[PDB]
């Protein structure tokens, strides 16, 4: 039907393509290459191909398949690493003899040789069903069912044929529903386009916390499940160790690894580092790999796979949030997807208005952050779910004020810091204590004020001490060290212990790299009580060296609280900090005299 | 006729040029989904229209488009308050229709109802430092400058939430006797940030007297740019038609500048330095033209735009170009938010051109303009005295720098910090400024008149 | 103490006058030409893409 | 828009009919008479969607999802308390008490139902062991105390048995 | 048919679409010589291709075109090392055939060479600061950063001279116990620098195990940019076929980035900001796509490109665009080369996120990561105190700034000073770093664990 | 004159230019919007619209004003507030009761209700006239006259019609020049 108009770079343009939407997938050329027509300019349509083109001639026939280009969603997502187009690299590695499939071949969206146990849900024969309802269940974890088989959106009817309990594959029908006449056939997997996001009944604010296993990240701001956060990097800060420690320290029911573009070693480091990690709730056969779904897209592939990798990761993150479980989505990075969209805009030959970027980059970047978040679960059941979106940012235009950081900072709600020079100085994971904001601190601190002590006052006092330490550091550096009063020495000593205790980290999770919120608030309460006891003791008459030498084991035990794990207490807090709170009050009277 | 093509956010249509500019067009799909749009550009045997929701999923030989024949207009009425609507005037709460009694297009106030006149009435927003140090009058434009280090959306929602309770306390003081309304417009806000402003407005009690416009970042920029003209025309319709003082909060200017720089800047026009074109001053001047004094001598339209910098940089043309149009500005520092101050705005770098002369009388005392110089001089002397105390030490600090150093912490911990459900007035702000200035003696206060200083300490 | 302060004031005034005299102009003059070169380099790519 | 409201009304009528077939719950069926009226007679889905599109039936997706969340929480709380049977008046008083709260994502009923559903889901596919037997006996005594006292009255034994059940469920096989 | 036109170095010829994408074509001229060309882009009965040899000599209306029918592919074999070859095909030591037993593409479409695990085998280039601070291994992508004005050709000649002797030092460490091969690709380099680089490999004794690809600066950019794909395909074919370790040095990336700016000047695509095109990340990703560990769990192909900053900073499109595809880089300072040092590589603007995965057991230590962070913190403290020590003076500096200033001068003239033929071990570099880090007290060191710091103290 | 070919954004494109200069102002469409031809590319002319282009469609006529974009100079400029485009601020304050000019204004640049007394100068019939000479005087101030009636530039000839003294309006003629016919 169609004819090859012109092929320039990884994107091919085909003319004679009329009567096709922006979501139907078609084959380019006589080789049957995987692609999708995103837009069209006049009589020629621009279709991005996921595979490389080095043997495609002009004039080849291009016919549409007659259906939308979507990925397969169902049992088989967890415990396997896939590409940006739903391609198994594990089976293609042994079968295809390479990490990437050759040009002209197409792989399935999921494995069809594996069988799963089918379980009937709350739907039976004669009951009405709709999209988002849990019509079945599958085994995606060794503890409980974490992957529930749900119906696709825009579908509904009455269940006329329901399969019984037992073992079945992804190629046999186990469900049938017809609302008006014959609706469609139901299987273990489900089809849905990745360009269109999943709908929802209503969105609600986050009121549930989600620990990430970070001392400075949980100490600087309260960690919640269902918010948005951005991390500034330069591709050398060490974000893979923070993603491995955040994935290992996370306790969510689902994990979403979405990689738009990397060098290649970061994708193998997450896959090889995933089986070595252990879950914080229960041990199973590959709990870190089987409990999360990872999508690894490299930077050496075309821009269509990197652009569709964020849509497949957003659809896979929304699919786990639609079932009603808590999922943690770690994306890295959006600068590779914006650079891929700018490379597609440069390949298309369109005039930009963002210093070399397309005009639709800000709408897709701002619209991509709106897909994640906590809200009501879609479906007849109406369950409660949430999705935490953590997307790292980086520079892509040669400056620190590009449109990616401007649209990401405006579209996001949490502000997280990152320094490559501070991370190289043994300060990873470092964060900025002067430039940051969060809107869920009052809502997360509201339940934390009743179910726990006043962590919100210690967070504001700890931020004020770090804000005053930077102001005292310039006067101490410029004017001189022995030119300041004794009041700034207690704030600098508390800021050094707070920065060494919170900013100080070693490895991913080695050497006590785990830290709860109650242990962080109890650890900061001893530093704030020691700083208030030193400031109150210095006001009533006391030497600076007499009080600093009068502290002794209190500053060493407070600074050495990063190696004591949570096994010393019951489950959350440590009793040594509770005895150290009375030990600081007993040492406060001896420190004054 | 049909959709010719689609290149980026703009869609090319092969329809005829029979429709006029600003004419609403409906795209008929074969899947049962109808989408509305606005004609951005019309030509001979071709038209350029932007989709309001989505830009993908339209056929090129199977989807047709039709012209409704009605221009883009928003129904302005007095029953629009107490309801959540979208960026185009459609209700999203599932309630009734708009119920507007007049049809007025939003294209920049083409009727010419505003008049150039100086302000003569005082306007407040529930802030002590905002109303006292940089207080604006009726018809005076005062923008709030911020960056990506503080909750500018919570401060903009708290500024509109704090407005509405000063009218009863000012009415008890024998001030204004007319009803006051609020205009709220959101552009590029999230769902949790949009629901937080509705929960804060419903908890504060100003949701019944204010109108809420919800514009998300996932939608197109045509609805977010169309929402400010509908909110300004809605506030100007109640301010001019009813003769009441209406305050409009336009947030955020960074999403409007990014939407204006992103779309409609590469079709047939060229951009300026740093991607910001030179036509953004006319776009902000079109929204600024629908604010000011109106005819009648009993109502005005107050404009309080919110501008958030990307990284607190001064090299951008949006803050320098936007600051020249407004008569003053309010700068917020990121160091105040890290200490634990809510809001983190400071009156040290903020200034107003006509603060005392712009405001009226009847609810504000005459010593409020004189106390701001002593409070700003005490805070400015305490800011240098804080570093001078650490520089000189504990045996070279003067008593004037120590009293200003204690007055900086006492005035900073009591005049700039407040809750989310409290309310303030001009008499409570003047009494708090007199209580904060009462720590100093009579021999160290020389930035005011002796009658006001001797009468109120 | 008077001989110490009289020796310290001459170093402090010369250091403050030297730093205050040498601080602003190179960074301002470099920043203005860098902003103008960034404006022209930002304008040329838009002019070629418009052409 | 109308298909989600018709599916929520059909799921509310099917959940109300599957919850109590005797019809001895006038409190739960009293507020849901408008949804059970179009589910207790012969009618098609096109008539319910056309009736809800014309403003004749209930078309609030937020109220139908909020009542469907409390109905699913009451059905999950009643199904998780097996093989212990509770009183119908206590279930109607618990559904009337949970129906009187607009927030259903921060309340203690969703945390108690999620805490019992986590122990029941973890004990549904467990293996026979001493920790699973002690956690099964404590989950059975907590299910009997939850069936006797309900989910509206705060008790220290349910919180201690829930904390001991969560601590025993979080422990490994060593 | 014939040549339709010519715009710059590329020529636009009107022909048929029978040839495939990237297929080799032969332009028949009337001067008595045939030239070869590569199809850069296909169109609707039009083709834009560049000539491999020369730019002038073709006709206008009397020209003749012919299709070869075969795509661009270089024959790779096991006898390519030792001999001298060219990028475009200039035979000076080559015969009629290249000794190619298999046909492989120059893009790596059916191969897909990439590592699916972290590198365990540690590779050293004979630098204590590069090996200790970076911790590079087999299959890593770390480019060398240069500057305009400093001796980048001397640093590339020293790094090329160090390649070949790293196998005997790495064999004692137990990090490399297999065959070693070098892949040399030159493009846009001088004849004296290529003769000195070949003389360094000939003097080191690696001429038989290394392959030389020579590309001139007066040739087309398609041959110079096409030579690194053929060199990477030959190194990937030799390293993948025998499971050997191949080290590829690509110099220079500025000639390929400057040659890529000349291309696309007659096609539908256009350049982006700063003269470089917006699709240069895919062009650098095509050359960097063939880097990493080979499939088989034995052997790997390492890539160490040499890039020079034209503006002396990382804000340019060449180092900023190439640095985004990698995971760090090494910064060379001209200030250390001005005072006298070889090599003048700094440790301030240098960081690698693969230092923990590269270090393992039996070939490295665990305290190297903490010693590198402590040396980077002491070098950052000394470099930060050195700039502040010039303005204020030595009257306001404490003992902590003097300790970092003495540690920067002690470590600056000890670790950065090394020979060009001797390869230092990682244990001697860590032992020399412990002596430079042993100038402060044990309580003043906090960039390492206390258990590992107390044992190795 | 011309036909509206297309309207995209704040600028309007009109074809069928058969003599329209690039310095003359005209009104596009039937709304009488302010605009001027900045450039021209072939048969289609590019005109910048400084007002709201709402309600403009393709296929509308473009009527030229008959002269370049300028302002009117005469009696009544003092004691009045106007814009740069010669718009009556007192007429908008009397009719619309506002300080902003509305879209689609086509009134004159001077008021015609305030009449002034015109007095003849020293020029008589028979003597030649030229641009620059004082042909008369008209009162423009509240108490005295300061606006001298002089000959405009690009005009010369003989005074064929000499208007006498008396009160007249700005629309009514008081002088006529004869040079090469009418």
């Amino acid at each position: 039907y169609g004819a090859i108009y012109s092929v320039s770079g990884p994107v091919v343009i085909a003319e004679n393509m009329i009567g096709c939407a922006m979501y139907e997938l078609v084959k380019v050329g006589h080789d049957n290459l995987v692609g999708e027509v995103i837009r069209i300019d006049g009589d020629k349509a621009t279709i991005q191909v996921y595979e490389e083109t080095a043997g495609l001639t002009v004039g080849d026939p291009v016919l549409r398949t007659g259906k939308p280009l979507s990925v397969e969603l169902g049992p088989g997502l967890m415990e396997t690493i896939y590409d940006g187009i739903q391609r198994p690299l594990k089976a293609i590695k042994e079968e295809s003899q390479s990490i990437y499939i050759p040009r002209g071949i197409d792989t399935p969206a999921l494995d069809r040789t594996i069988k799963w146990q089918f379980t009937p849900g709350k739907f039976q024969v004669g009951d009405h069903i709709s999209g988002g309802d849990i019509y079945g269940s599958v085994f995606e974890n060794s503890l409980i069912s974490s992957h529930k088989i749900l119906l696709p959106p825009r579908s509904r009817g009455t269940i006329t044929w329901i399969a019984p309990a037992g073992e079945y594959t992804l190629d046999e029908k186990i469900l049938e529903v017809e609302f008006d006449g014959k609706k469609s056939d139901f299987t273990l997997y489900h089809t849905w386009p990745v360009r269109v996001p999943r709908p929802v009944t209503e969105k609600l604010s986050a009121d549930y916390p989600l620990l990430t296993g970070q001392r400075v990240l949980d100490a600087l701001f309260p960690c919640v499940q269902g918010g948005t956060t951005c991390i500034p990097g330069a591709f050398g800060c060490g974000k893979t160790v923070i993603s491995q420690s955040l994935s290992k320290y996370s306790n969510s029911d689902a994990i979403i690894y979405v990689g738009c573009g990397e060098r290649g070693n970061e994708m193998a480091e997450v896959l090889m580092e995933f089986p070595e990690l252990y879950t914080e709730m229960s041990g199973t056969k590959e709990p870190i790999m089987k409990r999360t779904t990872l999508v690894a897209n490299t930077s050496n592939m075309p821009v269509a796979a990197r652009e569709a990798s964020i849509y497949t990761g957003i659809t896979l993150a929304e699919y786990f949030r639609d079932q009603g479980k808590n999922v943690s989505m770690i994306a890295d990075s959006s600068s590779r997807w914006a650079e891929a969209l700018r490379e597609i805009s440069g390949r298309l030959g369109e005039m930009p208005a963002d210093q070399g970027f397309p005009a639709y980059l800000g709408a897709k970047l701002a619209s991509f952050y709106e897909r994640a978040g906590k809200a009501v679960a879609l479906g007849s059941p109406d369950r409660t779910g949430s999705v935490s979106i953590v997307a790292a940012v980086s520079p892509a235009g040669g400056d620190f004020s590009d449109p990616v950081t401007t649209a990401t900072l405006g579209i996001t709600q949490v502000f997280w810091g990152l320094d490559k020079k501070l991370a190289q100085r043994k300060h990873f994971p470092s964060i900025n204590t002067s430039v940051s904001y969060s809107k869920y601190t009052n809502v997360l601190n509201k339940f934390y004020d009743s179910n726990y002590p006043e962590f919100p006052v210690l967070r504001d006092r700890m931020k004020e001490i770090l804000s005053n330490a930077e102001e005292l550091e310039q006067v101490v550096q410029l004017v001189g060290k022995s030119a300041l009063s004794d009041s700034d020495k207690i704030t600098l000593d508390v800021a050094t212990l707070i920065k060494e205790d919170f900013l100080q980290q070693n490895g991913y999770s080695t050497y006590d790299a785990f830290c709860p919120i109650w242990k962080t608030f109890d650890m900061m309460r001893a530093f704030i009580s020691y700083h208030d006891e030193a400031q109150k003791a210095v006001a009533n008459g006391a030497n600076w060296s007499k009080l600093a030498d009068s502290t002794g084991d209190v500053k060493h035990a407070v600074s050495s609280s990063k190696f004591f794990e949570p096994s010393r207490g019951e489950k959350e807090v440590h009793g040594e900090f509770e005895k150290l709170l009375s030990t600081m009050q007993e040492r406060f009277a001896e420190s004054t005299d | 006729n049909t959709v010719s093509g689609v290149n980026g956010p703009l869609v090319i249509l092969e329809k005829v040029k029979f429709p006029r500019y600003n004419e609403i067009v409906n795209l008929t799909l074969p899947d049962g989904t109808v989408r509305q749009g606005q004609v951005l550009e019309i030509r001979g045997d071709r038209a350029i229209v932007q989709v309001f929701e989505g830009t993908s999923g339209i056929d090129v030989k199977k989807t047709t488009v039709e012209f409704t024949g009605e221009s883009l207009r928003i129904p302005v009425s007095e029953d629009m308050l107490g309801r959540i609507f979208d960026g185009s005037g459609r209700p999203i709460d599932n309630g009734p229709k708009v119920f507007a009694e007049d049809y007025l297009d939003i294209n920049g106030s083409p009727i010419n109802p505003y008049a150039r006149i100086y302000p003569e009435e005082m306007i407040s927003t529930g802030v002590s430092a905002i109303d006292t140090m940089n207080s604006i009058a009726r018809g005076q434009k005062i923008p709030i400058f911020s960056a990506s280090g503080l909750p500018h959306n919570e401060i903009a929602a708290q500024i509109c939430r704090q407005a509405g309770l000063v009218r009863p306390t000012k009415d008890v003081h024998d001030g204004h006797e007319e009803n006051f309304s609020i205009v709220f417009a959101a552009m590029g806000v999230n769902l949790e940030t949009a629901r937080f402003f509705k929960q804060d407005f419903e908890e504060n009690g100003s949701l019944e007297r204010t109108s809420l416009f919800l514009n998300l970042a996932n939608d197109p920029t045509i609805e977010r740019i169309i929402t400010p003209r509908l909110a300004l025309t809605t506030a100007e319709y109640l301010a001019y038609q009813t003769e009441r003082h209406v305050l409009t909060i336009l947030t955020d200017m960074s999403s409007y500048a990014d939407a204006l720089r992103e779309v409609s800047a590469a079709r047939e026009e060229v951009p300026g330095r740093r991607g910001y074109p030179g036509y953004m001053y006319t776009d902000l001047s079109t929204i600024y033209e629908r604010a000011g004094r109106v005819e009648g001598r009993n109502g005005s339209i107050t404009q309080i735009p919110i501008l958030t910098m990307p990284n607190d940089d001064i090299t951008h043309p949006i803050p320098d170009l936007t600051g020249y149009i407004t008569e003053g500005q309010i700068f917020v520092d990121r160091q105040l938010h890290n200490k634990g101050i809510y809001p983190p705005i400071n009156v040290l770098p903020s200034l107003s051109r006509l603060m005392k002369s712009a405001i009226g009388e009847g609810m504000t005392r005459k010593d409020h303009g004189d106390v701001s110089n002593q409070l700003y001089a005490k805070y400015a002397i305490g800011k240098d005295a804080a570093a001078m105390k650490a520089v000189v030490g504990e045996e070279a600090l003067s008593i004037e720098d120590k009293l200003s150093l204690e007055f900086l912490e006492k005035f900073e911990k009591t005049f700039i910090t407040q809750g989310a459900y409290e309310d303030r007035t001009v008499f409570e702000s003047l009494d708090q400024a007199w209580s904060l200035l009462r720590i100093y003696p009579k021999e160290m206060l020389n930035r005011i008149s002796p009658k006001i200083l001797d009468e109120f300490y | 103490a008077f001989i110490i302060l009289d020796e310290v004031i001459k170093v402090t005034n010369r250091r403050v006058n030297a730093i205050e005299h040498v601080i602003i102009p190179r960074t301002e003059n470099t920043i203005a030409y860098i902003n103008s070169e960034l404006d022209e380099l930002d304008r040329e790519e838009f002019y070629r893409l418009k052409k | 828009y109308h298909s989600q409201v018709v599916g929520k009304i059909g799921y509310i009528a099917r959940c109300m009919q599957t919850i109590d077939p005797e019809n001895n719950l006038k409190k739960i069926r009293e507020d849901y008479q408008d949804v059970l009226i179009w589910a207790e007679k012969n009618y098609r889905f096109e008539e319910i969607l056309e009736a809800s599109k014309s403003g004749k039936c209930p078309n609030d997706l937020d109220a139908l999802s909020r009542r469907s969340l409390i109905l699913l929480e009451l059905l999950r709380l009643v199904s998780s308390i097996s093989p212990f049977k509770m009183k119908l008046d206590l279930i109607e008083s618990q559904y009337e008490k949970m129906k009187q709260h607009v927030n259903l994502w921060k309340s203690d009923y969703h945390v108690k139902l999620n805490q019992l559903n986590q122990l029941t889901d973890y004990l549904k596919n467990a293996a026979p062991t001493p920790k699973n037997n002690f956690l099964r006996a404590m989950t059975s005594v907590l299910q009997m105390q939850i069936a006797q006292y309900g989910i509206t009255e705060d008790n220290e034994g349910i919180n201690q048995l829930f904390k001991l059940g969560l601590h025993l469920l979080a422990m490994a096989n060593e």
